[PDB]
């Protein structure tokens, strides 16, 4: 319900939160495929930047 | 190729008149073809429906085909004919159902044939009876009926609507 | 760390929510039934709980209407609810990409990232709008990925010459929904139409009923859909309710004789009673899969699916190079045309007559409805076509500009009046 | 009697194929019709006819084309054949932009409005279809009349189909097969009866072609 907020330990608060760093982090550890990561980041936030930990899917 | 007309009974014929000599001629020529005619004079504008309903629910297992002459001058033709689309008349499935009419919208069924004419006995009926008397053991029903068309045109013109899937010979 | 294992799942669910939001907000069976949603552009997680509720109700509507599964039906249920499932794609395009598969839906493959291929039709985006899903065919054999799958056609049709088999344990399958038949074609193929006639013919009574029986006949088009959790029990329950209605020796002699060998004896029971479909939400990207060449691929399929390596393998002379050029003239494949022009040296007389199988002359083919402006421009610039020559066999007395104006193609009309007075 | 089909040239044939309708009408694409048009062209070209293929004509273009052919000189010709492939309703055919009535099409070919075509067969073949695309969940003919007109309707696209691209329509290809096989020893009415026997009976899982005939003689293509 709110643990997804605390998941974002890379606290880029009130900004793009280093979307490139998120791209790097996603495809290591769990071995995500690049064509999946691109869709992930595209649907993360449209129009460039400013997800600011929205988590407004709930 | 052709239909089958070697059943124990050739079929049933219903000649409905609405008010004469043409009806008598039709009775004679169809009894000549080993039919079973049931001539009915002027009926009520609704009486025909239950007349067809009574003959719709029968046992035509030994009957080759069905003929319903409608020699008249109003009830919708949709409900008169719809009793016979196989599902209702399980006995009459895969066998010809002829509807000769003299007095356009058309219902589309599996093995139905129609033959209309115009009010101005009658030249259409006289030509039909003469052609059936002359050619009944040689020509198909289509050729006989187009000869009727030629005769009527030489002396309007009848129109033929056919859904039959096989040829028809009265022998 | 571990937060990377949760953000990935969160983003996967968020992405999967949009292919369900599109289907539920758009489409009209879901407001003709009571399942529609409000259009939002960026749907939330409310597009998944709706699917969960729909699957729960669909499972209940059979589980609570059946009996009690006294002593034998539970074994058949357990052989199915504990089996191994693999999904087969069979496309004609190039998807292996060395060591990672990537299969995309229509709404993504045509999302301004232009490509070629597809087998969709009209209405699919109107009734359902499921054009943003990746479709698969289920296989209940249980044998591994490194095998030969024992099915080729889904309903009656071969979708391709390369089967891409994946296991049902992928993290991507967790948000895919099942349907016991084609979603748009609720019918089940006839017993005579069903594949592996050597099996059904052994039971001439079994195949007498599995020919027309649609599902959810309350609308003649509505179909029941089950999520990942409820997909395994639903197929077993529907199989049992079908069996307790069929009057055959299979019911006692074979469906409880397949228990020890759940290979062909189950993959031919379940793929004959039903024809299952799996729909993965947006993209199937993974490193664990299997590519099996079922049959060789034709020139038409390689051209239509812009399989450039396959096209170059198939084209070995000029007599078939011109045939491939005609195939690309139809269907408006610009990449195929460029590839063929970069390798072969054509002559103006090569396109002077339509080869067998083609019903139109050069100018009409170049100027017709779904024509390509790149190919038309190249033909006009290389002198392979006459801009002012009139048609002779169809619409005699008309020119290519007549087709351009007639079909309202401003780009083609402008290209046509650049190379001739017209 | 027969229709005396031994003139120098054997009639004139017109094929009208409509496949890409105007977006205003909102109609489907009618895939796989060029195969039907080519089949009909070859079938009637083998019968010594003069085929004219016309594709995607508007409502106002069909009437102009028909008026242009009714004013020709068919004095050396035996008959006249016209084929229509498009959408339509129970008694009307569709152009690319708007429906056009069928009665007005044949008025140019009346006995008195066309002196060159009298006592000669005038065949009209209609393949009309209408999809049940009601995206929420899913019976007559106004027929003209004259002495030498024959109509052959088929208002059915089939009871069902699969995702395979259609190879035409069972009606048209069956008609072409019977014309290829039997149309040198059988009359046209018998050929049409055999087409009725094939279609909608061997295509059982729904409509059936209706053959409206006003011919006053028998038609032998040889
Ligand atoms: N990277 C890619 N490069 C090229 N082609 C691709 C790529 N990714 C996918 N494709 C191919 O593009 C096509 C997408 O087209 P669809 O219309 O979605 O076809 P399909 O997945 O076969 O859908 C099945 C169709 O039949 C049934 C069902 O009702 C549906 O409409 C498929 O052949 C797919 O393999
Ligand atoms: N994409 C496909 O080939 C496919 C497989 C099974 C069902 N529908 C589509």
């Amino acid at each position: 319900i709110r643990e997804a907020f605390r998941v974002f330990d890379k606290d880029g608060n009130g900004y793009i939160s280093a979307a490139e760093l998120r791209h790097v982090m996603t495809n290591l550890g769990e071995k995500l495929t690049d064509e999946e990561v691109d869709e992930m980041i595209r649907e993360a936030d449209i129009d460039g930047d400013g997800q600011v930990n929205y988590e407004e899917f709930v | 190729n052709s239909y089958k007309m070697d059943y124990p009974e050739m079929g049933l014929c219903i000649i409905i008149n609405n008010k004469d000599v043409d009806a008598a001629n039709l009775r004679e020529t169809f009894r000549n073809l080993k039919y079973e005619v049931r001539n009915k004079n002027d009926l009520t504008r609704e009486e025909i429906v239950e007349l067809m309903r009574d003959v719709s629910k029968e046992d035509h297992s030994k009957r080759s085909s069905f003929v319903c002459v409608l020699l008249s001058h109003p009830v919708d033709l949709k409900k008169i004919t719809n009793f016979f689309r196989g599902d209702r008349c399980r006995s009459l499935t895969g066998k010809p159902k002829l509807f000769i009419i003299q007095a356009h919208k058309i219902p589309v069924e599996a093995d139905f044939l129609y033959a209309y004419s115009t009010a101005p006995g009658s030249w259409f009926i006289q030509s039909l009876c003469a052609m059936l008397k002359q050619y009944a053991d040689k020509l198909e029903f289509m050729h006989i009926l187009t000869r009727v068309n030629r005769k009527v045109a030489t002396e309007q013109i009848p129109c033929i609507v056919s859904m039959l899937t096989k040829e028809l010979y009265f022998y | 760390a571990a937060a990377a294992g949760k953000i990935g799942a969160f983003l996967r669910k968020a992405v999967a929510a949009q292919s369900y939001g599109l289907m539920f907000a758009n489409g009209k069976l879901f407001e003709a039934t009571g399942d529609a949603l409000e259009k939002r552009g960026q749907y939330g997680f409310s597009a998944l709980q709706r699917l969960d509720g729909l699957s729960r109700r669909n499972l209940a509507a059979v589980e609570a209407r059946l009996g009690a599964l006294d002593s034998a039906e539970r074994g058949l249920k357990e052989r199915i609810m504990t089996g191994a499932w693999h999904f087969r794609h069979q496309s004609n395009a190039a998807l292996d990409d060395g060591k990672t598969a990537a299969i995309a839906s229509n709404h993504l493959l045509a999302r301004e990232s232009r490509s070629s291929g597809g087998n969709t039709f009209a209405g699919d985006k109107a009734l359902l709008s499921n054009h943003d899903f990746v479709f698969f065919g289920v296989e209940f054999s249980g044998r591994g990925k490194q095998d030969k799958p024992l099915n080729h056609k889904h309903s009656t049709m071969d979708f391709g010459a390369n089967a891409y088999v994946v296991p049902d344990t992928l993290p991507a399958c967790r948000h895919g929904y099942l349907t016991l038949t084609d979603h748009f074609f609720n019918r089940v193929p006839g017993g005579r139409e069903a594949e592996h006639q050597d099996f059904v013919g052994s039971f001439p009574q079994m195949g007498a009923e599995t020919g027309r029986w649609i599902h959810e006949g309350k609308y003649r088009q509505n179909a029941p859909i089950f999520n990942y959790r409820d997909m395994k029990a639903a197929v077993a329950l529907h199989l049992i309710e079908f069996l307790r209605d069929s009057k055959d020796a299979a019911f006692k002699a074979y469906v409880f004789d397949q228990a020890m060998q759940s290979g062909q004896a189950l993959d031919r029971v379940l793929n004959s009673v039903f024809q299952a479909e799996f729909h993965i939400p947006r993209l199937m990207a993974t490193t664990d899969y299997a590519k099996h060449p079922l049959r060789p691929m034709l020139l038409k399929e390689a051209v239509d699916s812009v399989n450039l390596p396959a096209l170059s393998g198939l084209v070995s002379s000029k007599g078939d190079a011109v045939t491939a050029m005609w195939h690309a003239i139809d269907k408006g494949k610009d990449a195929v045309a460029a590839h063929l022009l970069g390798n072969w040296r054509f002559e103006a007389g090569d396109f002077a007559s339509a080869p067998p199988g083609f019903y139109h002359e050069l100018n009409y083919a170049l100027s017709e409805h779904g024509a390509s402006v790149y190919i038309l421009d190249q033909f006009l610039s290389r002198g392979w076509a006459a801009v002012n020559a009139p048609f002779e066999h169809v619409n005699s007395g008309e020119t290519m500009l007549d087709n351009a104006v007639k079909y309202g193609n401003r780009e083609m009309a402008a290209a046509l009046i650049k190379h001739g007075a017209d």
